[PDB]
RNA sequence: ACGCGUUAAGCGCGCCGCCUGGGGAGUACGGCCGCAAGGCUGAAACUCAAAGGAAUUGACGGGGGCCCGCACAAGCGGUGGAGCAUGUGGUUUAAUUCGAAGCAACGCGAAGAACCUUACCAGGCCUUGACAUGCUAGGGAACCCGGGUGAAAGCCUGGGGUGCCCCGCGAGGGGAGCCCUAGCACAGGUGCUGCAUGGCCGUCGUCAGCUCGUGCCGUGAGGUGUUGGGUUAAGUCCCGCAACGAGCGCAACCCCCGCCGUUAGUUGCCAGCGGUUCGGCCGGGCACUCUAACGGGACUGCCCGCGAAAGCGGGAGGAAGGAGGGGACGACGUCUGGUCAGCAUGGCCCUUACGGCCUGGGCGACACACGUGCUACAAUGCCCACUACAAAGCGAUGCCACCCGGCAACGGGGAGCUAAUCGCAAAAAGGUGGGCCCAGUUCGGAUUGGGGUCUGCAACCCGACCCCAUGAAGCCGGAAUCGCUAGUAAUCGCGGAUCAGC
């Protein structure tokens, strides 16, 4: 913008640091602009506040869950392993296969190996 | 008394030293700034409104 | 009992005077007394029109008197029948040649002293003291303001114990000099004593 | 509800004991038991509209933890003592007008009480009224000049006077202005109620707070956010967190002061050079100084250390760091705070008087008590003389240079200045010399006698100033107690507002 040059002194931090946090939490959340139709949760005990809200609103709850958690309040459960980067990976990815594969034209098994080890 | 008196103070009197000021609004004897004919009260009032030209909050 | 007048707080900036005439230290006194009995007469016989500011200028035996109103029609009369009567009434006290512009306040819900008057008017016609406030603010926010706030004093609804109703919306930052906050005050002489109406409208900035 | 929760206060079955508002009362009576102390069983009359339980928000604690502020400590100067000025309490008065009451009343409203002011008293007076708008009615209708009387107000008076509507009349009557008297609607009241009020103010407090929206938690009041960890002057920022945001606040946006630049030359100057009766005064020059407008400059931007971050300690550069220094600026609310006597205003009260006008006195009383102040009590001082330190404001019913008269206040004259130009204006402390020599003093300047000057109609009650005389208490102040953290305190003079003078 033209105002990357102007704005009072104490506002190219005040405003630009506000954008930092908004960037930090609302990176992926910036996309949906009506409630979703489902939620995929990794550890529903860790992520209990989220599940709560879903159910409250009758949004179904998919989850990779394990011995940690109460299954009864997961609608679609994948009994696995909320901890292993392997497990989260195997499942999270193949589920995103189906997601594109319901729309055609799948891609590779994904950039999904951090410095995996 | 403050009617018969707003009147009396305008009458030119025997002897000029019987004469005196009065807030031409708020009809009043004491603290009456002669540069305005205005009682300190009925004055702070105008001064605030903008009805006294060039007069301003002093701050130094 | 705290708090300065928001106009007076701003006169040098974000608000200029209701009288822009120089004088030496021996005219000022009289060019004021006149200046005032002017507004004393104008405001009194001109309530119907609804006057905000009564601006005034001078330049030696001529006077500007740029009266701002919501209803120009009412000061003029169909053609020019009243505006004549007024120019005529003025020079009988003002021994000088009284000029006289007239202005429309394009939106009267953003003129604070009009909003005050409005609410004060309602109160004298025993209206719902608390909803008047509520509505008035709304109206003002509705005509696109940045904030507003209205205050009425006490004996609300002829009650025995004085009280104080207020309501407000958006921002009304009374401490910011660069705000532009039209303020306004109306009386309200009722059967059971005076109430006091204050009104604040935030609009401005840099 | 707190909580319980396989050691139920959960879900069920069996059997026992017990409760049925509080006080009277575990009392009275009776019975049983007991050595006794007493125990068990256990009422009523009368009487209350509650008595209770758990939890909520506060507030409080001679509970806890964290932290601030001239809060105490550390200091320097004060008050309480004396004289005097001033405000107040009390008393006194014909009256000593009213208000203000711990902080947050008491050099407060009063930024100017001799008459004015003035709201108080005593006396002489006016009543449709000193002021606004109208009505009913005979009288005159614009107006001018005296006299009597009185302290003045007012009152009793004798003259000068005929303009304008109208022509309707060629002989002038009709309340057109205007002015009178007699009635009427009304004015007037600083009379009362700040506990009927507006407004404006004070105040906790410039304290770091007070809230809202939606979401979430609780049956609920409410809670969460606003708790927690770090940090700040700050609910300031940071990190976390069923919250996410926001508003009134904080800060910033505004004024003054520190450094520099631009624009500008009746104030600045040998800065440069020239003339100078050697006064920036003269031509000349804005360089400088200043004046006043507009910009720049500071950001934790830069370097070292700590920290997750905010930020913290230190360093450089810079006139100026980490809020550079002083203002302006006062959240939701609190105090039934303050003011009806500035004004405005609901109600109640006075209307030949609770209104008005005047002269005079009073607000200035003085056996006393208190607050705030001044001047002191001396040699780091007092007195006299000489001697540029410079720095905000006022001044044409004014500031008054300069001459002269007077010891002087002041009085005569008299130039300049609507004022960066001329005046008030001497700054004082300081500096240089001289005096005093530790004394109730050459300290101190109360009180008092006398002579004056000025403002003002007028200075007895009641002014300030000058001059002679007179020189009081006072030798640093009991218990108590006040301010101030830096250009501050301490000290020294200077100006203004109000205002004839004070
Ligand atoms: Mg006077
Ligand atoms: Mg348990
Ligand atoms: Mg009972
Ligand atoms: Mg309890
Ligand atoms: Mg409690
Ligand atoms: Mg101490
Ligand atoms: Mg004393
Ligand atoms: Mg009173
Ligand atoms: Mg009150
Ligand atoms: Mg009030
Ligand atoms: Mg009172
Ligand atoms: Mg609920
Ligand atoms: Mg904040
Ligand atoms: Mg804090
Ligand atoms: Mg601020
Ligand atoms: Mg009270
Ligand atoms: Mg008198
Ligand atoms: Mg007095
Ligand atoms: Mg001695």
């Amino acid at each position: 913008s033209p105002e990357i040059e102007e704005r009072p002194k104490k506002e190219q931090v005040r405003l630009k640091h506000e954008l930092e946090r908004l960037q930090k939490y609302l990176s992926g959340f910036r996309l949906l602009k009506r409630l979703p139709d489902a939620i995929f949760v990794v550890d529903p005990t860790k992520e209990a506040i989220a599940v709560r809200e879903a159910r409250k609103l009758f949004i179904p709850v998919i989850a990779l869950a394990d011995t940690d958690s109460d299954p009864d309040l997961v609608d679609y459960i994948i009994p696995g392993n909320d901890d292993a980067i392997r497990s989260i990976q195997l499942i999270l990815s193949r589920a995103v296969d189906l997601i594109i594969q319901a729309r055609g034209g799948v891609v590779e098994p994904s950039p999904s190996y951090a410095l995996v080890q | 008394a403050r009617k018969a008196l707003i009147e009396k103070a305008k009458r030119t009197p025997k002897f000029k030293v019987r004469a005196y000021t009065r807030c031409v609004r708020c009809g009043r004897a004491r603290s009456v700034y002669r540069f305005f004919g205005l009682c300190r009260i009925c004055l702070r009032e105008l001064a605030h409104k903008g009805q006294l030209p060039g007069v301003r909050k002093a701050s130094w | 009992g705290n708090k300065i007048h928001p106009i007076g707080f701003r006169l040098g900036i974000t608000r200029d005077w209701e009288s822009r005439w120089y004088a030496g230290k021996k005219q000022y006194r009289h060019l004021l007394l006149e200046d005032q009995r002017i507004r004393g007469l104008l405001e009194k016989e001109l309530y119907s029109a609804g006057l905000a500011r009564v601006d005034i200028e001078r330049a030696a035996d001529n006077v500007a008197v740029t009266v701002h109103v919501a209803k120009p029609g009412v000061v003029i009369g169909r053609g020019g029948e009243r505006i004549r009567v007024l120019r005529e009434e003025l020079a009988k006290l003002t021994g000088k040649n009284v000029a006289l512009n007239v202005q429309e306040v394009q939106n009267p819900n953003l003129s604070a002293p009009l909003v005050a008057q409005r609410v004060a008017e309602q109160i004298e016609r025993r209206f719902a003291v608390r909803r008047a406030i509520k509505q008035a603010v709304q109206r003002v926010m509705e005509s696109g303001a940045k904030g507003a706030k209205v205050i009425v004093s006490g004996r609300i609804g002829g009650a025995e114990q004085a009280r104080t109703e207020w309501a407000a919306q958006g921002r009304v930052p009374l401490h910011t000099l660069r705000a532009n906050i039209d303020y306004g005050f109306a009386l309200a002489r009722t059967t059971y004593g005076v109430l006091g109406v204050k009104a604040y409208i935030f609009l401005g900035e840099v």
